[PDB]
RNA sequence: GGAUGACCCCAGGCGGUAGGGGAGCGUUCCCGAUGCCGAUGAAGGCCGACCCGCGAGGGCGGCUGGAGGUAAGGGAAGUGC
RNA sequence: GUGGAGCCUGGGAGUGAGGGCGCGAGCGAUAACGUCCGCGUCCGAGCGCGGGAACAACCGAGACCGCCAGCUAAGGCCCCC
RNA sequence: CGUGAGGGAAAGGUGAAAAGAACCCCGGGAGGGGAGUGAAAUAGAGCCUGAAACCGUGGGCUUACAAGCAGUCACGGCCCCGAGGGGUUGUGGCGUGCCUAUUGAAGCAUGAGCCGGCGACUCACGGUCGUGGGCGAGCUUAAGCCGUUGAGGCGGAGGC
């Protein structure tokens, strides 16, 4: 009898406060909400999901011997252009992209997951500027 | 009102006015047909475990057709395998008269 | 040299992307002050003969 | 291959040319070339048993019997070699033209007069075969080529 | 109204010609002659003249007034290649195609 | 008798470019291409009708389970639920109710809870 | 089941290369045809989201075309790229 | 034990380059995507489907067509999924 | 083409009738626009029909953050014809061209630029099985002869 689709959502903004919140565990859940497969109306194929802000992103946590042993790295394509970032090295100096590059590991690839990565707006310390959108905080 | 029927295997949401082509049943056309009911919706809400006892839907059958022509095709490579087979889905096309429950 | 050659056909899709960058420019174009007539800038008019002014050359 | 003008020369070398190898123009790979498996001069005649054709013929015959069509008569009187002759002739025997017929008679005067009528066929007895009689709807003979036909199947 | 002239059988290359026509391609007559007149390509002299016998065409024949005219639509079109041998080292014959082009010149009246 | 090709081979032709329109390039003009695309074509269909079925079903459970969360289950459990209480609404039924009757769905949560 | 393909019922089989077998489509030509279709438009061409057929195909309708075509049933092959 | 079982007579073949894996041996070096046999399997011909990141022969399973229905198999159930 | 012997092409169709387009216009001409002829002039001589590749003009939809054997399944947007259909494709799911040859190919192994047309299991005689009919301890003629002029019969030598 065909299945419901949805006419385009009214998006809905959280907060999620990150302090104390282990890295991964927390990255997989702005990753379902970013997708909005909580919401009863999910759709694969449009971006319905909803606004995730994060704040207090350099107080994100991790097990084990992770701050010394996680390494990024960057490739820029020249002859020996393989860049080593330990986890430590990045919390000190860009600490939002540790919870950005674990949420963007969990979106799907393509034209629509890059989309649904803009809309995650992750911050250092406990403020953000998206006052205007009036955000409802979660506890996750 | 509305309700979740049952027939050829499959499963709907009706409701009265509605127009539906379910798997072709043996019936001739004008005559009216009961499905059963595994639940019912709207103003009462009624649960089927599976099937709702006194429920039914009487429906009209406005008559039996064929599906738009499906293209199955088949082919295996370097092996001179082609199918070309043509498929037309029987089918009923029912008006639903009214919920019983 | 080893006689390089096209490995493929060029597709009518990319040939004409190609030949995006061919049309041509129109002439820049201005009224001669004496006679009205449209001529290059910097040119003796080809229609009256004038040029700054005056008459330089016959046509 | 062998039969057309072409001459047998190899058109270029077998190998190092870039191109398909190939032997003469008449092959019929080539335009103009020869045809492989084309038509001869056939003869389709066979020697059908005797006794089938025989049998064949009195069947044919006992078709139209069978169903009315088969008419013999004593002799043609009006008829001496006129078309209108014949047509009076056969409006009298309920020969209207209506139906085709085959028209079996030794007497030539009255196979002249009838066998430019698009609904006769004519034949001399010894001629009768069963293709123009199943050809026809109505068989009409005479007694002298009723005769002629009773030694034949017999 | 419209009126058309067509050049058949010119002898040059479509492509070249087609650079030229697509510069007066909607403008108006008075434009298109200025814009022609100036162009340094050898097929502003063809498509000069089917221009200006279209519009010849057009008051002579077909009551549409001169100073209204524009260059409603042009195109050009490939009539049949003269084949020639060009002769090649080594004993290769190469063959060159001279094309041709049929050039076609549509004028419309602009009420304004 | 003679009996060459005269115009059986572009009529032939002519069906498959047909089935091709829409094809990009070569693909819906070359008679050659446009069989090749076409071969693909037909098992495609074939394996993504069968992948159709699939694929509504594995939509529908998502959305029943986002809507059995916002009451505290998780779809696994609604399903054992509802088969230990007889139901037999279908997931894609479920889903509809789901999105368009939620007083509906809730008590069939209801009914899976107090089966379980 | 009815009674020798009259259609229905229920049941089971139906991946496939080399290869065996069966049933069909279409092309050219012959009988059918001194016929029949045809300028109120033959063949061929170009479209179609319509009809029939599992399919090869066959219809039908619109445009082009401008003089041919050819049934039911059979026969023969230079018969399908 | 009624099975695309078996036996008999005859028409038509194709095949007579196999390969991987498990087990059993020989050769090799208790080497080889190695070689050679035996029993079995699969690919070959199932490069159709699920799992195994991808992947003929490992695990699951023998695709007649259709369904926006249900149950399971290996394998899975934090996100990509 | 070859010194030569010798090799050896391509190329048919206006219309019923030339009535083959006077004259005017643009243009050096070619060519075209009108007029005129004709049932028809995209039958105008580069002439019946006029497919395809190929080229162009105009319109609808679409495309400059995007990863692709080019499709397919789904949904949405726009355009078109009028509880439907067609065209288009943004996003999502899936997805290793065809043929050939191989143990095994998307395969970085073969062949193919693309389209149209030509292009490969036949015929004679014998044999051997099966099959449709005729006759049956018998069956059958060959060459010829007569007849016919798309008529069929005779002929027993001979063969099984
Ligand atoms: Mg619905
Ligand atoms: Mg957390
Ligand atoms: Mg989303
Ligand atoms: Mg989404
Ligand atoms: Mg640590
Ligand atoms: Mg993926
Ligand atoms: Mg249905
Ligand atoms: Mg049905
Ligand atoms: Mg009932
Ligand atoms: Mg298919
Ligand atoms: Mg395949
Ligand atoms: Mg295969
Ligand atoms: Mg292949
Ligand atoms: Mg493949
Ligand atoms: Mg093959
Ligand atoms: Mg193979
Ligand atoms: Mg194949
Ligand atoms: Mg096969
Ligand atoms: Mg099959
Ligand atoms: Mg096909
Ligand atoms: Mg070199
Ligand atoms: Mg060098
Ligand atoms: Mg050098
Ligand atoms: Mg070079
Ligand atoms: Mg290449
Ligand atoms: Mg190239
Ligand atoms: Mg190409
Ligand atoms: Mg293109
Ligand atoms: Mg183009
Ligand atoms: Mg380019
Ligand atoms: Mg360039
Ligand atoms: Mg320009
Ligand atoms: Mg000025
Ligand atoms: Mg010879
Ligand atoms: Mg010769
Ligand atoms: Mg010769
Ligand atoms: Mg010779
Ligand atoms: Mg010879
Ligand atoms: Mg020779
Ligand atoms: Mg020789
Ligand atoms: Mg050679
Ligand atoms: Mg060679
Ligand atoms: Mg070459
Ligand atoms: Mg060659
Ligand atoms: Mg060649
Ligand atoms: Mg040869
Ligand atoms: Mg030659
Ligand atoms: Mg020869
Ligand atoms: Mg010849
Ligand atoms: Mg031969
Ligand atoms: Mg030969
Ligand atoms: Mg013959
Ligand atoms: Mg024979
Ligand atoms: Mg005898
Ligand atoms: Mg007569
Ligand atoms: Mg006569
Ligand atoms: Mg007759
Ligand atoms: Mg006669
Ligand atoms: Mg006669
Ligand atoms: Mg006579
Ligand atoms: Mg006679
Ligand atoms: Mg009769
Ligand atoms: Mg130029
Ligand atoms: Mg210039
Ligand atoms: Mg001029
Ligand atoms: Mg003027
Ligand atoms: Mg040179
Ligand atoms: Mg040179
Ligand atoms: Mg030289
Ligand atoms: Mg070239
Ligand atoms: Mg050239
Ligand atoms: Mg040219
Ligand atoms: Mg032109
Ligand atoms: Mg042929
Ligand atoms: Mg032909
Ligand atoms: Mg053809
Ligand atoms: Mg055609
Ligand atoms: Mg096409
Ligand atoms: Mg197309
Ligand atoms: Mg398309
Ligand atoms: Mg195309
Ligand atoms: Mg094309
Ligand atoms: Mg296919
Ligand atoms: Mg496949
Ligand atoms: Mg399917
Ligand atoms: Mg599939
Ligand atoms: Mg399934
Ligand atoms: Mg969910
Ligand atoms: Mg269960
Ligand atoms: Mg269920
Ligand atoms: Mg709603
Ligand atoms: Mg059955
Ligand atoms: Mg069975
Ligand atoms: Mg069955
Ligand atoms: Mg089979
Ligand atoms: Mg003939
Ligand atoms: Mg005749
Ligand atoms: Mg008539
Ligand atoms: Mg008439
Ligand atoms: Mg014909
Ligand atoms: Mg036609
Ligand atoms: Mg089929
Ligand atoms: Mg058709
Ligand atoms: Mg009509
Ligand atoms: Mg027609
Ligand atoms: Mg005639
Ligand atoms: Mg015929
Ligand atoms: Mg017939
Ligand atoms: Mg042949
Ligand atoms: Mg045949
Ligand atoms: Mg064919
Ligand atoms: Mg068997
Ligand atoms: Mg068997
Ligand atoms: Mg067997
Ligand atoms: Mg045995
Ligand atoms: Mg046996
Ligand atoms: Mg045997
Ligand atoms: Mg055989
Ligand atoms: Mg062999
Ligand atoms: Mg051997
Ligand atoms: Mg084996
Ligand atoms: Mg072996
Ligand atoms: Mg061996
Ligand atoms: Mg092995
Ligand atoms: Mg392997
Ligand atoms: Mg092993
Ligand atoms: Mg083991
Ligand atoms: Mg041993
Ligand atoms: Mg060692
Ligand atoms: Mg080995
Ligand atoms: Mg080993
Ligand atoms: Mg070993
Ligand atoms: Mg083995
Ligand atoms: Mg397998
Ligand atoms: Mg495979
Ligand atoms: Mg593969
Ligand atoms: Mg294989
Ligand atoms: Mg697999
Ligand atoms: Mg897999
Ligand atoms: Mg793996
Ligand atoms: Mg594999
Ligand atoms: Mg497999
Ligand atoms: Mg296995
Ligand atoms: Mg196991
Ligand atoms: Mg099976
Ligand atoms: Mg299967
Ligand atoms: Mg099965
Ligand atoms: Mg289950
Ligand atoms: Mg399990
Ligand atoms: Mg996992
Ligand atoms: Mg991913
Ligand atoms: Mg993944
Ligand atoms: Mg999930
Ligand atoms: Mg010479
Ligand atoms: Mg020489
Ligand atoms: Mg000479
Ligand atoms: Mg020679
Ligand atoms: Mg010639
Ligand atoms: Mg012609
Ligand atoms: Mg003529
Ligand atoms: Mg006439
Ligand atoms: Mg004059
Ligand atoms: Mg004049
Ligand atoms: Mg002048
Ligand atoms: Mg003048
Ligand atoms: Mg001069
Ligand atoms: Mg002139
Ligand atoms: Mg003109
Ligand atoms: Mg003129
Ligand atoms: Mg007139
Ligand atoms: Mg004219
Ligand atoms: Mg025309
Ligand atoms: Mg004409
Ligand atoms: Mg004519
Ligand atoms: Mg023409
Ligand atoms: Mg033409
Ligand atoms: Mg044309
Ligand atoms: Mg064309
Ligand atoms: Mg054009
Ligand atoms: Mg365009
Ligand atoms: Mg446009
Ligand atoms: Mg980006
Ligand atoms: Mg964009
Ligand atoms: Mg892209
Ligand atoms: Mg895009
Ligand atoms: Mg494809
Ligand atoms: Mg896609
Ligand atoms: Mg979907
Ligand atoms: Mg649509
Ligand atoms: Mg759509
Ligand atoms: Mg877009
Ligand atoms: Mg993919
Ligand atoms: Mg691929
Ligand atoms: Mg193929
Ligand atoms: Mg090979
Ligand atoms: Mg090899
Ligand atoms: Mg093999
Ligand atoms: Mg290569
Ligand atoms: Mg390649
Ligand atoms: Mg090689
Ligand atoms: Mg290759
Ligand atoms: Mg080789
Ligand atoms: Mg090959
Ligand atoms: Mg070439
Ligand atoms: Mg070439
Ligand atoms: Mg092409
Ligand atoms: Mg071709
Ligand atoms: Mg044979
Ligand atoms: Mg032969
Ligand atoms: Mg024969
Ligand atoms: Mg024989
Ligand atoms: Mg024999
Ligand atoms: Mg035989
Ligand atoms: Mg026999
Ligand atoms: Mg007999
Ligand atoms: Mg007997
Ligand atoms: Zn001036």
């Amino acid at each position: 009898m065909k299945t419901y689709v949805p006419k385009q959502v009214e998006p809905r903004w959280v907060l999620i406060d990150a302090e104390g919140k282990t890295l991964g565990r927390l990255a997989t859940k702005i990753a379902t909400l970013l997708r909005g497969k909580h919401r009863p109306d999910w759709t694969p194929n449009v971006a319905m999901g909803d606004f995730v802000v994060v704040v207090n992103a350099d107080k994100i946590r991790v097990t084990g011997k992770k701050l010394e042993q996680k390494i990024y790295t960057r490739y820029s394509g020249y002859p020996g252009g393989l860049k080593k970032i330990p986890l430590e090295k990045m919390l000190a100096t860009h600490p939002e992209r540790v919870l950005e590059h674990a949420v963007k590991g969990m979106l799907p690839k393509g034209p629509l997951g890059r989309r649904l990565f803009k809309r995650l707006k992750v911050y250092a310390g406990p403020d953000h500027p998206h006052q205007a959108q009036r955000p409802e905080k979660l506890e996750v | 009102m509305f309700a979740i029927v049952k027939t050829g295997g499959k499963q709907y949401r009706v409701e009265p006015g509605l127009k539906l082509r379910v798997e072709k049943l043996d019936a001739e056309p004008g005559a009216t047909v009961e499905l059963p009911v595994l639940l019912l919706g709207g103003e009462k809400t009624v649960v089927g475990t599976p099937v709702v006892e006194g429920a039914s839907v009487v429906a009209e059958v406005l008559g039996h057709g064929r599906g738009k022509k499906i293209l199955v095709s088949k082919f295996k490579a370097k092996v001179q395998y082609r199918r070309k087979k043509g498929h037309r889905q029987p089918y009923t096309e029912l008006l639903i008269k009214e919920i019983r429950g | 040299a080893k006689h390089p050659v096209p490995k493929k056909k060029t597709s009518k899709a990319r040939r004409d992307a190609r030949r995006s960058h061919h049309a041509l420019t129109p002439p820049t174009l201005v009224p001669c002050p004496e006679c009205k007539a449209m001529k290059p800038p910097h040119t003796v008019c080809p229609e009256c003969g004038y040029y700054a002014g005056r008459k330089v050359l016959e046509v | 291959r062998g039969e057309v003008a072409y001459s047998g020369r190899k058109i270029w070398p077998q190998k190092h040319t870039g191109r398909a190898r190939h032997g003469d123009i008449g092959a019929p790979i080539f335009v103009g070339g020869g045809v492989v498996f084309g038509p001869k001069p056939r003869d389709y005649s066979y020697t059908l048993p005797k006794k089938v054709r025989k049998k064949g013929l009195a069947m044919a015959v006992a078709d139209r019997a069978r169903e009315g069509k088969l008419l013999l008569v004593e002799a043609f009187a009006g008829v001496n070699g006129k078309t209108k002759e014949f047509l009076a002739w056969a409006k009298e025997a309920g020969l209207d033209g209506s139906e085709s017929v085959l028209l079996v008679t030794g007497n030539e005067l009255v196979r002249r007069a009838a066998r430019n009528l698009p609904w006769v066929v004519t034949l001399a007895p010894e001629g009768l075969n069963v293709y123009d009689i199943v050809r026809t709807e109505r068989l009409v003979m005479d007694l002298d080529a009723w005769e002629v036909f009773q030694n034949r199947i017999g | 109204m419209e009126a058309k002239a067509i050049a058949r059988y010119v002898r040059i290359s479509p492509r070249k010609v087609r650079l030229v026509v697509d510069l007066i391609r909607g403008k108006s007559l008075e434009e298109a002659r200025n814009i022609l007149r100036y162009t340094n390509k050898r097929g502003a002299y063809f498509v000069a003249k089917v221009l200006e016998s279209a519009a010849a065409n057009a008051v002579n024949n077909h009551d549409m007034l001169e100073d209204r005219l524009y260059v409603k639509a042009a195109y050009v079109d490939e009539g049949p290649a003269l084949k020639r041998v060009l002769p090649r080292a080594r004993g290769r014959a190469d063959i060159i195609k001279k094309r041709t082009s049929h050039i076609t010149v549509i004028l419309g009246e602009k009420h304004g | 008798p003679r009996a060459k090709t005269g115009v059986v081979r572009r009529r032939k032709h002519k069906k498959i470019l047909k089935l091709a329109k829409g094809y990009w390039g070569l693909r819906s003009k070359s008679f050659r291409k446009a069989r090749e695309t076409l071969f693909a074509a037909g098992n495609y269909a074939y394996a993504h009708r069968k992948r159709r079925k699939r694929d509504f079903r594995r939509l529908w459970i998502v959305r029943i389970n986002a809507a059995c969360r916002q009451h505290g289950l998780n779809y696994s459990t609604f399903i054992h639920g509802l088969k230990k209480a007889g139901i037999e609404v279908d997931r894609k039924n479920l889903a509809d109710l789901a999105v368009r009757e939620p007083q509906v769905f809730a008590e069939l949560v209801e009914r899976a809870k107090a089966a379980q």
